RNA sequence: UUAAGUGGAAAAGGAUGUGGCGUUGCCCAGACAACUAGGAUGUUGGCUUAGAAGCAGCCAUCAUUUAAAGAGUGCGUAAU
RNA sequence: UUUGGCACCUCGAUGUCGGCUCAUCGCAUCCUGGGGCUGUAGUCGGUCCCAAGGGUUGGGCUGUUCGCCCAUUAAAGCGGUACGCGAGCUGGGUUCAGAACGUCGUGAGACAGUUCGGUCCCUAUCCGUCGUGGGCGUAGGAAAUUUGAGAGGAGCUGUCC
RNA sequence: ACGGGAUAAGUGCUGAAAGCAUCUAAGCAUGAAGCCCCCCUCAAGAUGAGAUUUCCCAACUUCGGUUAUAAGAUCCCUCAA
């Protein structure tokens, strides 16, 4: 595996606790609490995670790409976070925030409220663009298509909950 | 989702996969959308 | 209580005199009709002039029935007689008079015309 | 929460707001009291245990149900009360809203509250298939010799057998019933008798057992 | 050396199966890498076919820019 | 779930079609679709999952499983279940003695072509199948006051404002 | 027409193997009148013998056993919800 050959995984300014079969990574937005494995072993060499595996078997390669990956991934939304981009092609259809939580107008009989979570936070841009940030890749990306599953795209005019980069096949119906 | 015992590539995007068990083909376009069964 | 083959009275002038019910609107399964029911009905002897002829199969409502209604306030009101109307599938009547009494039930389904045109509402 | 025991006394009606006349079961429930606090930590379960009506003291060769044996007046003696007729548990009160050796009182219920009531039912003896269930009988002209007998029974060489329960003749009547979402139209205080508004399961005189409807 | 309760139920096509040797033939100038950085051109030149300049269908199927690229592998496309 | 074979019991008898009454083993499903995907604009079409969870009509017309119209409804399988069910019921059909028509036969008679008439038994036992009692138990004497494992059972559907 | 769990078809998110992509291999969500939890009888016959008031002692008496004598039940009698 090359992801597990990717293995110098370099903190910033950011800890590495490991505690036996659980990791926790702690920097700027820290408690990021994840039971990796077992098969797989790993190492700091001064500012450097190195995840090593075994018998090299096809279900450690597998698990190899895997724990590094989330390692990466743990490791860069502790420093960095995540952010997902979406926008809304509509007529009146409007969403706001409504304290912590998102509130939409899509033309039901009532309006949808998305209660928010921890370590998620929502900015509504032109009442039309909303930005979910975070600091875990699987939140934001839960919570991004959590939220455009209220209202899809539409096949003929497009209306609804897009991404920023999302292609719609536009039919001519 | 067309369903059938004969699954096969149809366009050039279309690849086949193996989801729980079963093989299927995506495409980009959802009529080459295909499932074993 | 009307049900199938029952012969009800016509209570206007739209020509029919005599009806026989052929099955009763609502649900799979109803059995009885009572005042204020869409029954759908044949003309068994009819006026000679007339709108409505012999053999039709038109729909009637049914005001006037020998076993008549409970209203809310425990009071019951019966009729001596099971007569209809002939109606318009617009609850509008076909003919143009109502001859009888008829119960006052008949504005809860909207049939204002009929209760306009009737002598007293009862 | 609140249940209560009572007689069933009968059926009458009372006119109600703008005229609409409502039937009415009147049920005396008279002198209950709390027997017993069961507890999680004792029995494993929370419940309250009510007596009903009382009866006379126990009393040295005495033949009928009219007097306590020595344990019932034992049992409510550890309350300072009377032996009682009936007893029942109650199992959705807060059994820390209660003393035992209190009154459970009539007005616990007020009017507007949806009650479940449970009672036994009549009491018909042996009934046939169409009485006991819902069956239809047979022609009763063109020759047929089959009125009110069940049907056929099962099939053939395959299940050459009947399944258990197969609906057959047998003895009709007194279960436990209960009617749900029942509702109280008034309560009387001063002849202790709750008004519900219905009718209730068993005869005139028999036990009936009001709780608060769930649903 | 195996993995269906095959055990304790064979079957036509369709995919990826334990592998396996008998293979056969592919590359440190770096094997399939994926990476992403080049995407062309007189040249549809011709019958130019609803223009179509990857595409009514017949090619006439010629020098390239560059360490490297097609009268454009192709995705397409009313055409781009 | 019409033919082949039989002969693999039953000539010391395994009661034949409709219909009624009662189901249900219990399954490629009409409705609700409950859901969902598309060569799905709503409305359809088509497929997938789910279902026998629950529901799944009254009449006119026959000789019978076959059909066909009227009027409804959210809607009108699959049959092994002895073409489920006659020691539960009918006896219209078929077929027994009468009789007649067509036709064939010299005739007696035949056809199965029509037609009118025409007897369907049983007190439930070794037994297997709903309700309701007496006792072998019963582990302090004994008696009056409540488990909730499941053996469990009850499935309950839908239309208009 | 309970409202909770777990799920089907399906939709996903993260995510490698297969050095990319990808709903899946590890994870995490969501998802149906279907499957499991709030009506009714048995419910120590759950012949393995569930849980919460009274009564209990012989004169001997291998206190067995005999008369007994003991706790509450019945026979019998007037009845009916």
């Amino acid at each position: 595996s090359r992801v597990g050959k990717k293995i110098i995984d370099i903190p910033s300014d950011v800890t590495v606790t490991f505690d036996g079969n659980h990791v926790t990574v702690k920097g700027p937005k820290g408690e990021l609490s994840r039971t990796l494995n077992e098969r797989m072993t790993f190492k700091q060499e001064e500012n450097t995670i190195e995840v090593v595996r075994p018998s090299d078997s096809k279900e450690d390669r597998t698990n190899h790409g895997t724990t590094r990956a989330l390692l990466n991934n743990m490791v860069q939304g502790v420093s960095q976070g995540y952010v997902k981009v979406l926008e809304l092609v509509g007529v009146g259809y409007r969403a706001q925030m409504q304290g912590k939580d998102l509130i939409l107008n899509v033309g039901y009989s009532h309006p949808v409220e998305i209660k928010a979570e921890e370590n998620i936070t929502f900015s509504v841009e032109k009442n039309t663009v909303v930005k979910v940030e975070g600091i875990s890749k699987e939140q934001v990306g839960a919570l991004a298509s959590n939220i455009r599953s209220v209202r899809p795209p539409e096949p003929y005019k497009g209306k609804g909950i897009r991404y920023q980069g999302e292609y719609v096949r536009r039919k001519e119906g | 989702m067309k369903v059938r015992p004969s699954v096969k590539p149809i366009c050039e995007k279309c690849k086949v996969i193996k989801r729980k068990g079963k093989v299927m083909v995506i495409c980009e376009n959802p009529k080459h959308k295909q499932r074993q069964g | 209580m009307i049900q199938q083959e029952t012969r009800l009275k016509v209570a206007d002038n739209s020509g029919a005199r005599e009806v026989l019910t052929i099955k009763v609107l609502g649900g799979s399964g109803r059995k009885t009709a009572n005042i204020g029911d869409v029954i759908v009905c044949t003309v068994k002897n009819a006026t000679p002039g007339g709108v409505v002829k012999k053999g039709d199969v038109v729909k009637a409502v049914i005001v006037r029935t020998k076993s008549g209604v409970r209203r809310n306030d425990g009071s019951y009101i019966k009729f001596d007689e099971n007569a209809c109307v002939i109606i318009r599938d617009d609850k509008g009547p076909r003919g143009t008079r109502i001859f009888g009494p008829v119960a006052r039930e008949l504005r809860e389904g909207n049939f204002m015309k009929i209760v306009s045109l009737a002598p007293e509402v009862l | 929460t609140k249940g209560i025991l009572g007689r069933k006394i009968g059926m009458t009606q009372v006119f109600g707001e703008n005229g609409e006349l409502i039937p009415v079961t009147v049920v005396e429930a008279k002198e209950n009291v709390v027997l017993q606090k069961k507890t999680v930590e004792v029995d494993g379960y929370n419940a309250i245990q009510v007596g009903f009506e009382d009866k006379k003291a126990y009393k040295k060769d005495a033949k009928s149900n009219k007097y306590a044996n020595k344990p019932a007046e034992g049992h409510a003696k550890k309350a300072d009360a009377a032996p009682k007729r009936f007893i029942r548990e109650f199992r959705n009160v807060d059994v820390d809203a209660y003393e035992v050796g209190q009154e459970v009182s009539v007005d616990t219920f007020v009017a507007g509250d949806v009650i479940d009531v449970t009672g036994v039912s009549k009491g018909k003896g042996f009934q046939g298939a169409i009485k006991r269930h819902g069956q239809s009988r047979g022609p009763m002209s063109h020759g047929s010799h089959f009125h009110r007998a069940p049907g056929s029974v099962g099939m053939a060489s395959d299940a050459s057998r009947v399944f258990k329960g197969q609906k057959m003749p047998g003895r009709m009547g007194g279960n436990t019933v209960t009617v749900q979402n029942l509702e109280v139209v008034q309560v009387d205080t001063e002849n202790k008798v709750i008004l519900v508004k219905g009718n209730v399961p068993g005869p005139k005189k028999g036990l009936v057992e009001i709780r608060t409807s769930i649903k």
